[PDB]
């Protein structure tokens, strides 16, 4: 036989194991079939009904997740084309915190409709004009559906059910118990000034009974124990030092020099009365708690028994910046007694057990304080992580109501309307870019149909009784879930809303992605090591 | 206190990543960044090698530089990969090729300007740092050419932080590149007048100890790398452990370097010997001693019993009863004591550890200054004379843009250096022709 | 095809067959502490690789010795440990009636 | 063959084989290069062994990133750094040329040539062309609307349409704030800072500086609105004798008094910075900000915290000079002639914090002469493609003011001066009109590559534009929507003047060499080991 001898040119120049495509067949066809690939795999993962994913790192970590963005992380890609998503996907939790998985449903739907136009003549520079336009035309209508407005966000009773919403699609059946949770927690670290800082919740996770047993408390809790003989503390003013709790001693090497006999038999002694009378100084401004961000000596641990001052340690220079937030105490560089300015306070301090665990609580009795914490208490660390990830999507939420208050309807009910609209505008535009201007429209449907898919029912029933509805002038009207046959339902009378904000970001990032690849025409890899 | 670690070229990346990765296994860190130890006295200094992020994660101190993307790629895919910062990560387009002018002029110029930057970027997050480290090879022409670049530019911008460096020493024996003393000498010439102190190691006894004295009649690279890692944990370990006496690198040159320019040191490691020996061998505390004046566990290729010992340096692993240790330190000291020091006696500086470092029995470190040091620098500056005679593959470094009196002027600093120690020993100053008549 | 999505050696499965296979799984560690129930009940003998022996009754225990490496097995091995933790006793009740 | 006999693991390429692999590997360059030209050419994708992706469509990018293995791609790709880092634009002509510049050369040899004679017609042709360019150039004020018009036609073939006109705004204004009288354009002024939020059309310019780091301490204030600016690289780091030095005492009261008196040299320079600030800050009203290009202990952020002086350390060297003339003090290295008339000012400064990290903002300077320009975008990859397209936009703008003239584009000049290296031809003497008529064919690639990417007929609208400049004596180049004949001045399009001069006389030096050269031969030792 014969073989094909490898034609001259750019061919024979270049290196082994390496890879190059070119032209429409080898470029654009498969990018669109790796993009679509992905879609697949966290599209069963969306909705109230969406089902949990099992995915194993390649560390032997066990991750069970409903959270889009998380699978992701953890899944490893290594087609070019599906990184791009990825990253768009990354960026759009980052600037809102939720709808991590719109982007990808809709990102996908749209190079796969892209496909068959340029299949049937037109070219890539046409279809790209046509989506831009819709994406435009898309925000325009897009403030005409707000439906609801958040009033007053210091409300513990109305703040629940904004992010009622938010919750019931990752932990269906429990959304209730977790929305008032989230809600005492954020209401009560509110500043009034503004600026919600989200940093300042945190989350304490403790092995034990069922989830309907945790709670909120107003302060701080660690996972430490206490130096000293002594345990509780009634009405605590605490000092709080950066420095080793110990005699100090010169940054440049120092050593004693000793001469004599009496200097040899004096030194033991001076070192303990020095130790002595700054203990007793510390405890004369009051002081009833001393904590430290590095070692203890036994010489100050033995005064402070004796003097009944609690001792505690912790090493984080990030927990002990927060301790300083939440009882208003601040830092000290050197073992001096604190001025009555420096000195914070606390309604409680104790020493605890929950569930085969000790903690130390620092607890007040004011219900703002600075910083508040959640006590998660579960059956597994699988259960407690999924939660936590619950926590942050609601806490997000309301980070973004402070920004801005208006809501939209969900449950498929905007992007019907937006389908419905942009179609009535791409009916008057002449020309060849009439054609992906309703390609753009009929992407949004999907997002009802992967509700509908997931919830055990047939698809295009719901669609037709959505739009036949809708053509009567029913905004609010989107799909049910309790029905185990198709139906539609009120949404604003229903209470399901979603924010603005999150809608508008997430159709920006989406066309964004999608236009990116169309842009690539061929394609040069480096050979992998 | 902060250190930064800073590894260049092909030798260096190398054992930097493996030095990274018997750290966090001690430390109770993991590939993902958590910390899961239970004893405390692990975090205590576990800051002065580690940056804290939010959430509990810690990255390390460390920037890896090569002028080609395979070593860096290799890395930041193979294990530990992940643990890394992100953007400190710098690499080139188009390699070095080992000519020391290609790495010293005309590449490495224009990549310092962008890792500059991001040594200021560490060096923002420490409320006082104390000194670098580097790691490079003398051989390859990055480890030599921007290595020598990037202390220059360093020593200006930093005015008195320590210079700490662990540098291979080239054993012509196996002589590799055909052009290897040309890199050796420019990089040297540099070193004495810009580093506290440098610690060497020889390729020739690291083939030596696994070969003959444990097993694997072919010992490739990889394990070359545990052995010297093994030797970067000590020299380094008390830094990252508290004990008695705050022993900081600052004190270390002083109380080791007596003179500025006579400041190379070899360092030891007993511990490692035989499977069958690591098990009959009764590990005690006088035979395991015994292995720092030996003739075996050196790494470098100067007789000792030919030279004189000027300062010594003991670094004792394991919870041990406080009598033996000197006990036997006194006997050793005595025992041997007549292939002992000129005149600065009693050098021993006794450092002990409570905490072994993780997987055998016993451990220690020995840190010696020789005079016998010179016979492997003399041995490198008569290979480079032989050659500069004929003006061999000159044409490859004179016409990169450098001068041909740099060859000329980096041989006189070299017989200089040798002349230093030869002065020390008082024992090598002991004809052909017939001229022996009146005066 | 030539350029594929996922790295090589990623197992991935689905569907009612997954799911079925995982309730199989679970019997297999309520079987190793089955007969260790009651006022006559055994006990089971568990070697390491070292060769150390232990011999032990509590239900807790047992499932800790085992090397188990299934995801869906696992999460009977932790309510063990969670019984364990609260109570400290019904550690063998809590995985009969998993 | 007389050098098989003495080495024989030597690789040879003799006479007739020499200019066969250098021609027919530069023409491989061009295959895949010429799909850049215009604002209608195709983005490439990059993949690097790592997995990273950098889309792109420059020139100098694509040689250095595309895996080639050959000795004359590297000759080429050196010339073409070359022709960057000078001018910053006009790299893609360049090999087009070359290449184009071979081919031609080759279609004579093939008939029995020499190539000296044709070499010959290089440089009596590039003498010729050299002073038909000197007359064409048109010499105008360089009012800002010309340099807008000269920014757009560069910033236009690397971004797509809606971007350029954002970024040619932000171009233009910040050469013209720094630039003073004739004193040149001094670069490293124009700080480029990147910042991973937000949509990419959001690039804009700020009037004074941006730094990637902020203030350290807790207590210091993220906000000033009247602000003194202290310069200085004078170091409040704890600082040892150089001299070797230990401290020996006697007892434990002596050893707290060498641990005091360590500090006093550093506490001395922190004294004579508040000294000042009490001075010309007497009421609570401005502010007072320092920057330091040295590290900075807790001991004295606290002094300085105690006193609202907000302090940055170590900032980079560049920006010791950026500073200055901005804001208007002195970068002073010690504090023994402090003084007030050495403080600069500043109308604004706060803080803003990106998840880790933090920037802080300088500005409403009085009279800047320098600005910074900050890069926004969603993606790596996108910043990097905006820094590109802004570097060139900078060169293309500082030669037009360099120099005083601008040469129309859009291909009209290569027809002019094809035009007039034709009638020039007759008069030579020899076979050396041959080598005039093959570089006359050389300089209408530009004109027809243009053509061929925006989906016309080569040779069709080739001979409709010589139509035109042969009937009509003005200037006349490609239209890339129409494909008729454009007059280039009057539309818009623009080139720079030493981009032309240099890009003839860098072609032909290169094609001269190659064509010369007898054998290529690799006989030395193999590799350097
Ligand atoms: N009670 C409900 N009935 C129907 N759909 C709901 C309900 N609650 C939430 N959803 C839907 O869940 C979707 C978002 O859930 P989620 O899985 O978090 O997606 P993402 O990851 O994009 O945020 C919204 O589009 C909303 O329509
Ligand atoms: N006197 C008794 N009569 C009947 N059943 C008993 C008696 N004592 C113990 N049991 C049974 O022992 C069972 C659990 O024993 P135990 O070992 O404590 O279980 P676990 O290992 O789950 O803690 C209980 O279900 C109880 O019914
Ligand atoms: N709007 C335009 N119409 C016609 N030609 C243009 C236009 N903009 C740029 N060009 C042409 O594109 C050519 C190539 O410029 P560019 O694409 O930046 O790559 P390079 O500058 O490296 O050749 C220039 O010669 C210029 O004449
Ligand atoms: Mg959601
Ligand atoms: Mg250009």
């Amino acid at each position: 036989a014969l073989h094909v001898p490898k034609a001259p040119g750019f061919a024979q120049m270049l290196k082994e194991g390496a890879k190059h495509f070119s032209g429409l067949e080898e470029a654009v066809y498969r990018n669109i079939q790796a993009c679509k690939e992905l879609a697949q795999t966290t599209r069963t993962a969306y909705g109230p009904n969406g089902m949990n994913k099992m995915v194993i790192n390649h560390l032997e970590k066990l991750f069970v997740t409903n959270d889009a963005a998380t699978i992701l992380r953890e899944l490893e890609v290594q087609h070019p084309a599906a990184k791009m998503i990825v990253m768009a996907s990354h960026m759009q939790e980052q600037e809102v915190g939720d709808g991590t998985n719109f982007v990808l449903v809709f990102a996908g739907a749209l190079l796969e409709l892209a496909e068959e136009l340029l299949r049937i003549g037109l070219s890539v520079s046409e279809v790209i004009e046509g989506y831009e336009i819709a994406c435009r035309k898309a925000h325009e209508i897009l403030p005409n559906l707000v439906c609801c407005s958040a009033k007053n966000l210091r409300d513990i009773d109305e703040v629940s059910s904004l992010l009622r919403t938010s919750i019931m699609s990752k932990q269906y059946g429990n959304e209730v118990f977790l929305a008032k949770l989230i809600a005492q927690a954020c209401v009560s670290i509110f500043p009034d000034s503004g600026h919600f800082n989200v940093d300042n919740i945190r989350v304490c996770k403790i092995l034990g009974s069922g989830i309907s047993s945790s709670s909120v408390l107003h302060g701080m809790v660690f996972k430490k124990e206490t130096e000293g003989d002594v345990t509780s503390v009634k009405d605590a003013k605490i000092a709080v030092y950066s420095c080793p709790f110990d005699g100090m001693i010169t940054e440049t090497k120092g050593t004693v020099l000793i001469k004599t006999a009496e200097e040899l038999m004096n030194f033991s002694k001076g070192e303990e009365n020095l130790m002595d009378a700054q203990v007793k100084a510390i405890a004369d401004t009051g002081a009833n708690v001393v904590v430290t961000g590095g070692k203890v000596a036994d010489m100050a641990l033995h005064y402070a028994n004796k003097y009944n001052i609690m001792l505690v340690r912790l090493n984080s220079k990030w927990d002990l910046r927060r301790l300083c937030k939440t009882v208003g105490a601040t830092a000290l560089p050197r073992l001096t007694p604190p001025v009555l300015e420096e000195m914070g306070h606390c309604d409680s301090v104790y020493l605890s057990e929950v569930g085969d665990t000790q903690v130390v609580v620092f607890k007040h009795e004011k219900e703002d304080g600075a910083i508040s914490t959640i006590v998660l208490r579960g059956s597994t660390d699988n259960l407690m992580d999924d939660i936590e990830r619950a926590v942050d999507d609601g806490v997000n939420t309301f980070k973004v109501l402070t920004r801005d208050k208006r809501l939209v309807p969900g449950g498929g009910a905007t992007e019907i309307e937006l389908a419905k609209q942009i179609t009535s505008y791409g009916e008057t535009c002449p020309g060849l870019e009439q054609y992906a201007i309703k390609k753009f429209a009929e992407a949004f449907e999907a997002i009802p149909r992967a509700l509908a898919e997931n919830s055990g029912v047939k698809a295009n029933e719901v669609i037709s009784k959505l739009y036949a509805v809708h053509q009567e002038g029913n905004k609010n009207v989107g799909l049910d879930i309790e029905a185990e046959v198709p139906a539609v339902k009120d949404m604003l009378e229903a209470g399901i809303l979603d924010t603005y904000l999150g809608k508008y970001w997430a159709i920006k990032l989406a066309t964004n992605a999608a236009v990116t690849v169309l842009r690539v025409d061929q394609i040069i890899m480096a050979k992998p090591a | 206190r902060e250190i930064v670690h800073i590894q260049a070229g092909q030798c260096g990346n190398q054992i930097g990543a493996k030095f990274w990765e018997v750290i966090s296994d001690e430390h109770g860190i993991d590939p993902t960044g958590t910390y899961h130890g239970d004893s405390d006295l692990q975090l205590d200094r576990i800051s002065v090698y580690y940056n804290e992020a939010t959430g509990g994660k810690y990255v390390p101190r460390a920037i890896l530089v090569d002028l080609e993307p395979g070593t860096m790629d290799s890395v930041r895919s193979g294990p530990f990969g992940q643990i890394f910062r992100p953007d400190n990560f710098v690499f080139g387009q188009s390699g070095a090729g080992n000519n020391w002018a290609k790495g010293h002029y005309t590449e490495g110029a224009e990549l310092v300007d962008s890792v500059l930057d991001v040594v200021r970027k560490e060096a923002e997050s420490c409320d006082c740092l104390q000194g670098f480290q580097l790691t490079h090879s003398l051989g390859g022409g990055t480890g030599s050419g921007m290595g020598t670049l990037l202390i220059s530019k360093i020593r200006e911008e930093y005015p008195d932080r320590i210079m700490n460096t662990f540098s291979v020493v080239p054993s012509p024996k196996v002589s590799d590149t055909v052009v290897e003393p040309y890199n050796a000498t420019l990089s040297v010439h540099q070193l004495v007048e810009n580093t506290d102190e440098t610690y060497c190691i020889d390729n020739e006894a690291l083939y030596d100890i696994c070969f003959r004295t444990l097993k694997l009649t072919t010992p490739t690279y990889g394990d070359l790398n545990h052995l010297v890692s093994a030797t970067m944990s000590g020299v380094t370990t008390c830094l990252r452990f508290p004990g008695q006496l705050n022993a900081d690198l600052r004190k270390l040159a002083v109380n080791m370097v007596p003179f500025p320019r006579l400041h190379f040191f070899m360092p030891g490691f007993a511990p490692l010997t035989s499977r069958g020996s690591q098990q009959y061998r009764a590990l005690t505390v006088p035979e395991l001693t015994q292995q720092v004046f030996d003739a075996k566990n050196m790494m470098a290729a100067c007789d000792p019993r030919h030279g004189r010992y000027l300062t010594v340096a003991a670094v004792f692993r394991g919870r041990m009863s406080m009598k033996e240790v000197d006990e036997q330190m006194l006997n050793v000291q005595n025992k041997n004591s007549s292939y002992f020091v000129e005149w600065i006696p009693n050098n021993v500086k006794t450092a002990v550890c409570d905490i072994p470092p993780r997987g055998l029995k016993m451990a220690v470190t020995f840190i010696g200054n020789s005079t016998a040091i010179q016979e492997l620098f003399k041995r490198i500056s008569e290979q480079f004379t032989a050659m500069f005679r004929r003006k061999a593959f000159l044409h490859w470094y004179t016409g990169e843009g450098m001068d041909e009196m740099e060859f000329t002027e980096a041989e006189s600093n070299m017989n200089d250096l040798v002349s230093e120690y030869q002065q020390y020993q008082d024992a090598t100053a002991e004809f052909g022709e017939e001229a022996e008549e009146e005066a | 095809t030539p350029v594929i999505l996922l790295k090589e050696g990623t197992d991935s499965s689905q569907g009612i067959p997954q799911l079925v296979s995982n309730i199989s799984a679970c019997q297999v560690i309520a079987e190793a502490v089955r007969t260790t129930l009651g006022p006559r009940g055994m006990d089971k003998l568990i070697v390491d690789g070292r060769g150390k022996a232990t011999i032990s009754n509590d239900g807790a225990t047992i499932l800790k010795l085992l090397d188990v490496v299934h995801p869906a097995a696992k999460t009977l091995v932790d309510i063990a440990k969670s019984q364990d933790a609260e109570v400290g006793d019904g550690t063998t009740s809590v995985t009969l009636l998993a | 063959a007389a050098v098989k006999t003495l080495n024989p693991k030597a690789e040879v390429a003799r006479a007739q084989a020499a200019l066969a692999v250098n021609i027919s590997a530069a023409r491989g360059l061009q295959d895949v290069l010429r799909t850049n030209l215009g604002p209608k050419g195709t983005m490439k994708m990059l993949v690097s062994g790592a997995g990273d992706i950098k889309l792109t469509k420059d020139g100098n990018v694509l040689l250095h990133e595309m895996q080639i293995q050959h000795p004359t791609a590297s000759l080429i790709a050196k010339v073409a750094t070359a022709q960057d880092d000078i001018t910053g634009d006009g790299t893609t002509s360049n090999v087009l040329i070359i290449g184009e510049l071979l081919k031609q050369a080759d279609l004579y040899i093939s008939e029995g040539l020499h190539p000296r004679i044709i070499t010959e017609g290089f440089e009596a042709a590039k003498e010729k062309a050299l002073q038909f360019l000197e007359e064409v150039k048109v010499s105008r004020e360089m009012d800002r609307e010309t340099l807008i018009d000269v920014a757009r036609t560069s910033l236009r073939t690397k971004v797509h349409a809606e971007l350029a006109d954002v970024l040619t705004e932000a171009v233009v204004d910040s050469i013209l704030a720094i630039k003073k009288q004739d004193e040149p354009i001094d670069l490293f002024m124009i700080e480029i800072m990147e910042m991973k939020h937000k949509s990419e059309t959001d690039t804009s310019l700020i009037r004074g500086l941006v730094l990637d780091h902020g203030a350290r301490h807790p207590d210091m204030k993220k906000r000033v609105e009247d602000a003194y600016i202290l310069t200085c690289n004078v170091s409040l780091e704890y600082e040892k004798t150089e001299v070797n030095s230990g401290f020996f005492y006697k007892s434990a009261e002596e050893r707290e008094k060498l641990v005091k008196a360590e500090r006093k040299f550093i506490e001395d320079r922190v004294k004579k910075i508040i000294e000042l600030k009490r001075k010309v800050c007497g009421d609570s009203d401005k502010g007072f900000v320092v920057i330091n290009q040295k590290g900075i202990d807790p001991f004295s952020l606290d002094a300085l915290s105690k006193e609202g002086i907000v302090a940055l350390r170590r900032a980079k060297r560049r920006n010791m000079e950026r500073l200055t003339l901005a804001c208007g003090g002195v970068a002073l290295n010690s504090f023994d002639d402090l003084s007030p008339d050495c403080l600069g000012h500043a109308g604004l400064v706060y803080e803003y914090t990106l998840g880790e990290e933090k920037f802080t903002f300088i500005e409403k300077c009085n009279n800047p002469r320098s600005v910074t320009l900050l890069i926004k975008g969603p993606n790596k990859h996108t910043l990097t493609q905006i820094k590109d397209a802004v570097r060139d936009g900078l060169r293309a703008v500082k030669n037009a003011i360099d120099d005083g003239c601008v040469v129309p584009g859009a291909g009209a000049v290569e027809v002019a001066m094809a035009e007039a290296l034709i009638k020039h031809k007759p008069s030579v003497k020899g076979r050396a009109q041959l080598g005039v008529q093959a570089f006359a064919d050389a300089l209408l690639i530009i004109p027809k590559v243009l053509a061929q990417n925006s989906g016309f007929d080569l040779q069709e609208t080739l001979v409709k534009i010589q139509a035109e400049h042969s009937e009509s004596g003005q200037l006349v180049g490609v239209d890339l929507n129409t494909g008729e004949p454009m007059v280039a001045a009057e539309v818009g399009v623009w080139d720079n003047y030493c981009v032309k001069k240099q890009l003839l006389h860098s072609c032909t030096v290169i094609a001269t060499n190659i064509l010369l050269v007898d054998e290529i031969m690799r006989a030395g030792m193999s590799f350097l080991k």
